[PDB]
């Protein structure tokens, strides 16, 4: 700490001691069903852009390594999460949205975009988390005559809110004269076909898009990845894993009156203080393991090599991981005497340390 | 606003005004001397029980070493301030068991052996008036481990690497120094501050004090009972005003409130995101791959380092102000108590 | 129908998140009903559909199943998907599609593109029932509270924090709003939410006992 | 700017303590002036004879 | 004419607060202290104001410095003439030379220069593509403009905290000077000081 | 280079702030030394422990 090969006389704050964790704890809900990711990635025809199909996924074990074996994609673009970490972490709800768009507007499926699909057909929220999967579908969704089974909205009278779907087909009005159900002058049908052909360029090919949106909330967890749950041990400094988030601390029984809809407790500094076990309905407190400061009391190297260690702010008659108790911590390696001299090396509340012949040792005194 | 009462003193070139009586006035001056000693652990505050964040924090150089050096210098300076204010006497003097000092009553400022902390009545009132912030100078990990009632601010400060160090001199030693100064001043006068303590009766000492201010010493020897009664009434008025009014000690309370508020703001700054996706470190570790979490952790590291640097700078400025006040208090201890001052309004 | 006006009287505060907090003063920004606002008293003895202006708030001083069900959506009688809730003594049916309705939507005691259907527990078990309806980012949320009263004249002076019920992903456009009545003298209060900033107070038991606005008066801005 | 304010809310309470420091300086200036000049108890006047 | 510097400071959130005591109240305090020290002497600072003729007060002041009081009573006209000539010389020196009041001008110049630097720091890019915030908002989508706005916010916050830190240090220096001025008011005006070069 | 520039600006500003605080302390000590030159050497002092 001093970056020197010799030390003077005094007290020095060197390092900090910390009780290391011993065991590991994984706590996940007891679910055995497998998620229907196989039923969403293959279909004869996907839904259109304006009528995109949302699938509700819950109460199953989700393996994301089988997504790669179900479709030949490249753009596995995730926004609030990494693709490699989707099995370790846990959440509460999955929604899968399926539609077929053109190749030039794949970049419009992103948060905070402006265009044709994003403004009028399918909008993603600004704080969106999840993954967007898109792959080419030239073999299945292209015909030489021209596809008329896929539609997109041309224009609307207002913008679209995120995750809003409309089905209605009304003739657009762009003037004072009403349409009255006739698509004549200033009257256009909003549904326009894509018209996919195999002779088109690479930017006009059909693309099958599957968008996974993950609910990262404080609801109880229903759907997430496979991790084996171990036994729960209390009053030990362990590493815990409660529904995805990890930490190091000691778990005790809690007298906090959690409401039935609540899951987590928080402190002033937005750290987790109380947690609910996912398997049994109980509340556990999270408090860190033992820590503190370490001070070293020494004379000079030209005098002696003996040191005394002060563990600041702990009660080492109880937890210690010549012993004297002080108001400034506790003292190891210095023998207390019932005398009174001038203060040589200060320690704390009226206690000083010196190095005298009463055979040489470090003494402590008032 | 009103500046004061309107007056017009009657000046004439052959007229003078001379007092025919006097009053004895006892006034109270309060000066801060020291403040709260703090120590901050960087690895526990910025990252906390994490290895990747510690390895990214070691790449920033020696910001935390000089922050720790500044805090250690402040902590040594506070004990130096207390030592230069109070530890001025070479020997611990004791008052005699007889309590007759010419009719002057010193019972409310001299200590009593009825309690283990030998403090006077006025010292007890001053200690009861200032509501402390319950700092961590006494170890409190046993109370922080046992989850009772609700989590306090002291445990939240302690769990994030902020620790309050106890002062070198306890309150009993400050009270003993004050009692030694009082005994020397009452018995010897100003002679104990310039060498050995030469005893003198209190009436003759107060007659010397009247010769200091330009009054003939026969005035005390003719009005000793009146002067003793005026001093006793002034001391009783001081005791009444300290038992009744609670706003006189606002400087020490302001010191305690500032030292609590800085640590509370330092704890509250840990819930900020600083442009990252989350303020929680473990969620960033468990939700992202290596490079993106490195970016988010570096944003959090820069924000927490800036907040800690701001705290250390404000502590240094407050320590400079407290050192100036302690130098003034030591000068007033040397010049008002150990002697008689001819300086006006000092 | 009869329209009257009543002071809101610092009522209609809900929990902003599913996170336990104890002995803390928390500040949040969410769609809240402002304090001492102007809610509308409605008497059902007689009916155009009410607006849904960024969320509504209910109170109802009656009991049993005389009041039940709500209708959400922009239009009626197809042409737009519409959110629909039916409550009774056994079940709750939440369903979002077109349906067929008359000029007076009511449930008697004695469709084309239809997607979302939902079933859960009944909402109900000197009787006020609070309700907060919100529509943010294609999601629809219900908050509710069950509190008694001493005298049945107006809204009480106190704090009753509203707890969430369900977090439905409806994802439609909601601009107009109609309520449902049961036919074989119903009173309800309507108040509209606004993007206000609050300062909530939690006790040692974790429940909200006090709150203040932040743009009601300069004393509340000082407390902010 | 609303977007800048929403991104500035994420930085915590830096501006609160900056405003606290500036308010303390502004109070201290008037305290300095009152300590220097406001020493006399009563507003004395000189006689009209000079 | 042109845009002033004060309007540019005011339009960007920087405001100068007026002092609590006006110049008339400070002049009233100065006049009260002058009348008290001219009529009473040092008696008005130790309690009630007791009048005394000014010649006898000057005899007291001469007896304070170790000169016998008959020297004043024998050279009173010469002492009054020397005092009047010295006061006239101070009048002429303040009317002629402008270099005496440099400390107060230094205070005014520092307080103006810090705010001018704080205003001028708003035109820096701090690594972004523009120093104008609306151009960043208009020219980019949400994520990239969020990055540039974060850069601008970090730079402006650093400049603001640098200004606050130097203002705190200058406040400490000004407070030390004000404590010295209060001591000099208590010891030179309300009494007679035996301290050398004080 | 922007990361290196930000780090070196922060280190240089920390050095300048510490130098300013130390200059304030040295100025206070120099004022005390000037007062002790004026009162102890150029005259005789009646102040106790001065
Ligand atoms: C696609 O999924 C279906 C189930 O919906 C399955 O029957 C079919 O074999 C899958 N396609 C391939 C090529 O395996
Ligand atoms: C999961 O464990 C809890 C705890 O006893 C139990 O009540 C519940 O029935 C279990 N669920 C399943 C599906 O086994
Ligand atoms: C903590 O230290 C105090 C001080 O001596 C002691 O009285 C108390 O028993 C200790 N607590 C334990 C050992 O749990
Ligand atoms: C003394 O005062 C009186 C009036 O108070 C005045 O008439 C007289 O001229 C004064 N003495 C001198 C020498 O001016
Ligand atoms: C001094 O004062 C105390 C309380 O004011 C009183 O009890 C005591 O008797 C007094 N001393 C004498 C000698 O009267
Ligand atoms: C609500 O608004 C109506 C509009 O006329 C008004 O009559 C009534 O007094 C208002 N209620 C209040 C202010 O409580
Ligand atoms: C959809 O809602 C928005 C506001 O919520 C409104 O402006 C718009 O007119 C609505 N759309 C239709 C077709 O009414
Ligand atoms: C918290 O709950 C306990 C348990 O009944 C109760 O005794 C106490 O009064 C409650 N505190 C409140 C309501 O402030």
């Amino acid at each position: 700490t001093l970056k020197s090969f010799t030390v003077e006389k005094g007290i020095y704050q060197t390092s900090n001691f910390r009780v290391q964790p011993t065991e590991s704890i994984v706590r996940f809900p007891n679910i055995t069903n497998l998620c229907p990711f196989h039923e969403v990635f293959n279909a004869t025809t996907f839904a259109s852009v304006y009528a995109w199909n949302r699938k509700r996924i819950s109460n199953c074990v989700a393996d994301y390594s089988v997504i790669y074996n179900f479709a030949p994609f490249f753009a596995f673009k995730c926004y609030g999460v990494s693709p490699t970490k989707l099995n370790d972490l846990c959440f509460t709800n999955v929604y899968a949205d399926s539609f077929v768009i053109r190749g030039n507007e794949v970049s419009q499926i992103a948060p905070g975009q402006t265009g044709n699909i994003a403004d009028y057909n399918y909008k993603l929220p600004d704080d969106f988390t999840g993954c967007v999967i898109a792959w080419n579908s030239n073999k299945l969704d292209s015909k030489p005559s021209g596809n008329y089974n896929y539609l997109y909205r041309l224009l609307r009278k207002s913008k679209l809110k995120p995750f809003e779907r409309d089905i209605s087909t009304e003739i657009y009005q762009a003037g004072n004269k009403p349409c009255n159900g006739v698509a004549g002058p200033n009257c256009y049908s909003p549904l326009q076909s894509y018209g996919f052909r195999p002779t088109y360029g690479v930017g006009h090919q059909p693309y099958r898009v599957v968008v996974l949106s993950f609910e990262l909330l404080h609801a109880p967890a229903t759907v997430c990845g496979p991790k084996k749950s171990t036994n729960l041990v209390k009053n030990k400094c362990v590493n815990f894993n409660f529904n995805g988030l990890t930490g190091t601390g000691v778990l005790t029984e809690s007298n906090k009156k959690f409401l039935p809809f609540q899951q987590f407790g928080r402190d002033i500094a937005d750290t987790t203080d109380a947690v609910r076990d996912p398997q049994t309905l109980e509340i556990l407190d999270i408090t860190p393991c033992s820590f503190g400061g370490v001070s070293v009391i020494t004379p000079g190297t030209n005098t002696s090599n003996q040191v005394a260690v002060l563990y600041q702010g702990v009660n080492c008659t109880e937890v210690p991981v010549n012993v004297f108790q002080t108001r400034a911590g506790c003292l190891i390696g210095a023998e207390y005497v019932n005398n009174s001299y001038e203060c040589d090396i200060p320690i704390g509340a009226g206690i000083c340390a010196s190095y005298q012949t009463q055979s040489q040792s470090i003494i402590a005194y008032t | 606003m009103s500046l004061g009462a309107e007056n017009s003193v009657a000046y004439s070139n052959n007229s003078i005004a001379i007092p025919t009586n006097f009053t004895i006035s006892v006034t109270t001056e309060i000066l801060p001397v020291s403040m709260t000693k703090t120590s901050v652990d960087c690895t526990m505050y910025i990252c906390g029980d994490s290895t990747e964040c510690s390895n990214l924090l070691l790449q920033y150089g020696s910001f935390c070493t000089q922050l720790k050096r500044a805090l250690t210098g402040i902590a040594v300076e506070q004990d130096k301030n207390t030592q230069e204010v109070f530890a001025q006497v070479k020997q611990i003097y004791k008052t005699p068991p007889i309590k007759y000092f010419g009719g002057f009553n010193f019972s409310q400022i001299l200590p009593d052996p009825s309690k283990p902390s030998k403090r006077s009545f006025i010292e007890d009132l001053l200690f009861n008036k200032v509501t402390l912030a319950d700092a961590g100078f006494i170890k409190q990990y046993g109370d922080c481990l046992g989850d009772i009632a609700a989590r306090d601010l002291i445990c939240a400060q302690k769990f994030n690497g902020l620790t309050v160090l106890p002062p070198l001199l306890t309150d009993e030693m400050i009270a003993q120094y004050t009692s030694a100064l009082l005994a020397g001043t009452i018995t010897s006068g100003w002679t104990f501050g310039a060498g050995a303590a030469l005893q003198i009766p209190f009436a003759m000492q107060m007659a010397y004090r009247f010769n200091g201010i330009g009054v003939t010493q026969n005035v005390l020897y003719e009005n000793q009972k009146l002067i003793a009664n005026q001093f006793n009434s002034a001391i009783g008025k001081i005791q009444d005003s300290l038992s009744s009014t609670a706003s006189a000690l606002g400087k020490l309370q302001d010191v305690v409130n500032h030292n609590a508020q800085a640590l509370n703001t330092l704890v509250k700054q840990l819930s900020s995101k600083f442009g990252a996706i989350s303020s929680v470190l473990n969620d960033i570790l468990s939700r992202l791959d290596k490079v993106e979490a490195e970016v988010q952790i570096d944003r959090l590291i820069t924000g927490r380092l800036q907040s800690l640097q701001t705290y250390v700078t404000q502590q240094l400025i407050r320590a400079a102000e407290i050192r100036a006040s302690a130098n003034l208090a030591a000068t007033k201890m040397s010049e008002c108590v150990l002697g008689q001052s001819k300086r006006v309004d000092f | 129908r009869t329209q009257s006006y009543t002071n809101s009287f610092t009522r209609g505060v809900y929990y902003p998140d599913k996170v336990f907090r104890s002995s803390v003063l928390h500040s949040t920004h969410d769609l809240f009903l402002p304090f001492f606002s102007n809610v509308t008293w409605f008497h059902a003895i007689h009916n155009p559909a009410l607006p849904f202006n960024d969320g509504v708030y209910f109170a109802s001083t009656e009991k049993s199943n005389i009041i039940r069900g709500w209708i959400f959506g922009t239009t009626l009688d197809s042409k737009t998907q519409s959110l629909l809730i039916v409550n009774n003594a056994t079940n709750v049916v939440i369903k979002v599609c077109e349906f067929q309705f008359c000029n007076d939507p009511f449930l008697d005691v004695y469709a084309n593109n239809c997607t979302f259907e939902y079933v859960s527990q009944p909402f109900l078990m000197k009787n006020l029932r609070e309700f907060v309806f919100k529509n943010i980012d294609g999601y629809f949320k219900i908050y509710s509270k069950h509190t008694p009263i001493n005298l049945e004249r107006d809204l009480p002076q106190g704090f009753s924090a509203l707890e969430p019920l369900v977090d439905l992903p409806i994802g439609i456009n909601i601009t107009r709003f109609q309520t449902l009545l049961a036919l074989h003298a119903a009173a309800y209060y309507v108040g509209y939410l606004q993007p206000r900033t609050f300062l909530l107070k939690y006790n040692e038991n974790g429940t909200i006992t006090d709150a203040v606005d932040c743009a009601l008066d300069p004393l509340s801005e000082t407390k902010c």
